[PDB]
RNA sequence: GGACAUACGUUUGCAAACUAAAAUCGGCGUUCGACUUAGGGAGUAAACAUUUUACUGUGAAAAAAUUAGAGUGUUCCAGGCAGGUUUUAGCCCGAAUACAUUAGCAUGGAAUAAUGGAAUAGGACUAAGUCCAUUUUAUUGGUUCUUGGAUUUGGUAAU
RNA sequence: AAACUAUACCGACUCGGGAUCGGCUGGAAUAAAUGUCCAGUCGGCACCGUAUGAGAAAUCAAAGUCUUUGGGUUCUGGGGGAAG
């Protein structure tokens, strides 16, 4: 539907499927009705995960308007499950973040809130992708020359949902951001006082 | 309290190479601490290094090759016209062969030497040899 | 009756119109001396529709402004249309290769037009000697807030 | 010889709260089930006060430096 | 470690890594905001309110859940504790000292202790006044303290 | 240094570099070509990026002195002269340059450092309405209107 | 006042080791003790061993990370006697 979009002009074959696909789920499943009623879309981008295997395995990332970001996270799990079943493609939800300029300030009486800065915006997606579960440890490495590798620590109990998307994420990030992102699984680090 | 963590981090590190530590954990870290680090790294003094995300202000771990002889900062970071250079080169560096007096410019941070290339330099930051 | 007499014994303008204006009984008679020192400076709205007779003003008189232009914080509001601005700069010390703090005090004349307040940044121009100290007139005033001591306040403005 | 980036779990489990890398607390949260009403209330591992069961009004926990002793036989799961 | 050339250590408290709200808990920011302001109305310190929400209703870190710091929540809802805990309390004991001193006009260790405590209060005033978070004409002398006693 | 990538600017005028359409011209509606409007880089100049510090760079910092180029004052101090009559009623060549910190001016700037912008609220951008002020319209009125400022409202923005 | 550690305060680092005083967390035996022990660990006197680190040395885990001379700040000295 052009309904579930903000620009409301024209959609792309991908964006279109996503629209009806969404409208589908709120009619089909009674539970996602409430949440999906709310959800609006900003834009959707498709990315090809090209591996040396000459295999074409694509997935698509969808930009949920910030207004519905709360809601999007509220049912995030179930939503992505159905969208992947109903589109046979890998699905990722992000927030539509607007980045502010560093030196291009123009409104004398306007300060650039850190909330919308490049470090913080680009760092956002990573949380968004692995979505269902947020990371435990994040790190940076400086290869001699000057590369920066982000080996990120992911929870063990989530090996399911995250192991698969794992390659897509890497590839979407390298495209949007510019950051190489390798992951590493570590058993969760429960630190409490076991007391028998 | 604390001040010029670049100094905090720097000596903690020297104490490392000097004691023969195999690697170092620098507690309070900043952009500066890191830039300086990749400048030493780039010139080949320190080895690979990792920045852990302390949700407050990151902690860094630097591998120790074994070539660092000394790396400190300089008290107030005086200003230094390009004309003020030899003064400091003969002053801080152990020779006219290990030129590494890091400075801050408007053109960022350059090696004692690079500043002559870019032709500007400005305030002193630290040194390593 | 107020702005005119108010103690002093008379207050006209540089352009002695007035009483004669009663000759042009139709158009606009209420003329006041109008000017524009220029130099990238706006002429105060308040300056125009005022009743004030300040000969020492840079918009209501044949008082020029030339060369030296200043920006400094204000110290005192006392004195009749005169204020003291304090500038805060650093001085270098050849030997120790460092600086010390220092402050010059300046006698500034204030045309009624702009409204003062203590502890605000002000912009002065270089006007001819108006008195022993005075040699600067206010041209642009910026209001600012300092919670307390003006002396404590030291800014490399 | 030890790696400072991939430190042993035990080691870090011994160290002092603030000495561990990522640095996390020891405190935890627990669902307590009264010895009567049964009501399940959440209580913090380091309660700084006496706690009553909002159902009846029984006594569940006594405050101490750090630990919170649980009154009599009440149930407790460690939510995590 | 404040006014102490010799004594110094580490009390505790280290916010866990994971910046999100605990799993087990469900509470629209609003839900909490009610408890917070309700609790506050009863006459509570944002300092104490947060304690309850942790000990009682398993809410470790209201800030992490709302995206709002307690005192802010409170100020937005008119339920703002006039004078900050900081100053308030210092002045409280600062006062308690004075009362005790009276009947013990000879207790010197206490004269001293008060000197330190009154010293601090002048340090907060300097601060809280500079953040236009307290009228400039504020002055703790003996009347500012007894003024709050009424 | 460009460009592009949610990414250091916007307007102007110039120049412009290529492309998408429409026109005209030729051959046989189209294959193609030359020539027009639109389009930004790039290419300059003015207006903007909170305010300084600090650094670049040039304008200014008298001469003599110090450094220093040329130059066999018999070497030299040092002067600034001198070199070739074999074009000799004339020829050749010189009197250079640098340093000058501290404060002022022009100006390039991304680091550190300080300073500042939207938190009572209000801000921002935008449209309309209303009120005050106002340039050119010969001039004076009255309307309107351009241009500043004041508010109210509604829209937009991850307020 | 030999008001003495004759050794300014704040801060970061770097050797080994047990024993302490205060608090905390796990555990074991008895027992079910405001006790005992084992193991951690913050914070506090102090000691033991040792330094291809410091010094004139006595000695110093800091009197160390200062010719490889620069974390922040306060106070003090400049041959002796006459003299505090
Ligand atoms: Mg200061
Ligand atoms: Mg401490
Ligand atoms: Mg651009
Ligand atoms: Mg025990
Ligand atoms: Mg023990
Ligand atoms: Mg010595
Ligand atoms: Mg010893
Ligand atoms: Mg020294
Ligand atoms: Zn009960």
């Amino acid at each position: 539907a052009l309904a579930k979009f903000h620009k409301k002009q024209s959609l792309t074959k991908i964006e279109e499927q996503v629209g009806s696909a969404l409208v589908e789920l709120q009619n089909t499943h009674p539970d996602l009705k409430t949440s999906l009623e709310s959800i609006i879309l900003t834009q959707v981008k498709e990315f090809q995960i090209n591996k040396t295997n000459k295999k074409a395995k694509s997935a698509v990332l969808i930009y949920v308007h910030f207004q519905s970001y709360r809601v999007l996270l509220s049912a995030a799990r179930k939503l992505i499950i159905e969208l992947e079943k109903k589109l046979k493609q890998i699905v990722f939800f992000t927030a539509q973040r607007k980045i502010e300029s560093k030196w291009v300030k123009e409104h004398k009486s306007q300060q650039r809130p850190r909330s919308r800065c490049l470090t913080y915006v680009y760092d956002a997606l990573l949380d968004d992708l692995l979505l269902p579960s947020t990371l435990i440890g994040k790190r940076i490495r400086a290869r001699l020359d000057g590369t920066s590798f982000y080996r990120i620590q992911l929870d063990q109990n989530d090996r399911d949902f995250l192991e698969e998307k794992l390659d897509a994420i890497t590839h979407i990030y390298k495209t949007v951001t510019t950051r190489e992102v390798t992951f590493e699984f570590k058993e969760d680090k429960t630190f409490h006082t076991f007391k028998k | 309290v604390k001040v010029n963590i670049l100094a905090e981090c720097l000596k903690d590190l020297v104490n490392a190479e000097k004691m023969g530590k195999k690697q170092v954990l620098l507690r309070p870290v900043s952009k500066v601490v890191l830039k300086f680090l990749r400048i030493m790294q780039k010139n080949g003094y320190i080895g690979e290094f990792e920045v852990i995300d302390d949700h407050r202000s990151k902690k860094v771990v630097v591998e120790l090759i074994g070539r660092i002889n000394k790396c400190g900062v300089i008290s107030p970071r005086y200003d230094v016209p390009l004309a003020d250079f030899e003064k400091w080169t003969n002053n801080i560096l152990p020779s006219r062969q290990f030129g590494n007096v890091v400075l801050t410019t408007t053109y960022g941070i350059l090696t004692h030497e690079e500043c002559r290339k870019r032709h500007t330099g400005g305030k002193i930051l630290g040194f390593f040899y | 009756m107020d702005t005119q007499i108010q103690r002093a014994y008379q207050k006209q303008d540089g352009v002695f119109l007035n009483s004669k204006k009663l000759l042009a009984k139709k158009t606009s008679a209420g003329v006041r001396y109008y000017k524009n020192i220029g130099l990238g400076f706006k002429t105060p709205k308040e300056a125009i529709e005022g009743t004030y007779v300040d000969k020492k003003c840079p918009f209501t008189s044949n008082l020029s402004i030339r060369g030296k232009i200043i920006k400094g914080l204000v110290i005192s509001t006392k004195m009749n249309r005169t204020v003291i601005i304090r500038r805060d700069y650093l001085h270098y010390v050849r030997k120790y290769n460092r600086y010390e703090k220092r402050h010059r005090n300046i006698p500034v004349h204030i045309s009624p037009c702009f409204s003062v307040k203590e502890g605000d940044i002000l912009v002065a121009g270089q006007c001819r000697p108006i008195s022993k100290t005075v040699r600067f007139n206010a041209l642009q005033v910026v209001p600012n807030e300092i919670i307390g001591s003006v002396r404590k306040q030291f800014l490399l403005f | 010889e030890r790696d400072l980036l991939n430190p042993i779990y035990e080691e870090e489990k011994q160290k002092n709260k603030f000495k561990r890398l990522i640095q996390a607390p020891n405190s935890y949260f627990m669902d307590v089930k009264c010895a009567q009403c049964q009501n399940i209330q959440m209580i913090f591992s380091n309660a700084q006060s006496t706690i009553i069961c909002e159902k009846c009004s029984a006594i569940l926990c006594k405050p101490t430096g750090g630990k919170v002793q649980i009154q009599a036989g009440c149930a407790f799961k460690i939510k995590n | 470690m404040q006014m102490k050339g010799k004594g110094k250590g580490i009390s505790g408290s280290a916010l866990p890594f994971k910046r999100r709200s605990p799993k087990w808990l469900h509470m629209t920011p609003s839900t909490v905001v009610d408890l917070s302001v309700k609790l506050a109305k009863k006459g509570l310190t944002p300092s104490q309110i947060g304690v309850i929400l942790r000990d009682q209703h398993g809410i470790p870190q209201v800030r992490f859940l709302t995206g709002q710091k307690i005192l802010r929540i409170l100020k937005k809802n008119g339920c703002a504790p006039q004078l900050p805990e900081d100053l308030y309390f210092l002045i409280k004991k600062a006062l308690s000292i004075r009362k005790h001193l009276e009947k013990n006009r000879k207790d010197k260790d206490s004269k001293y202790r008060l000197i330190l405590v009154e010293s601090r209060i002048h340090r907060l005033s300097r601060y809280y006044k500079l953040n236009q978070k307290l009228p400039p004409k504020w002055k703790y002398n003996a009347q500012t303290a007894s003024a709050l006693v009424q």
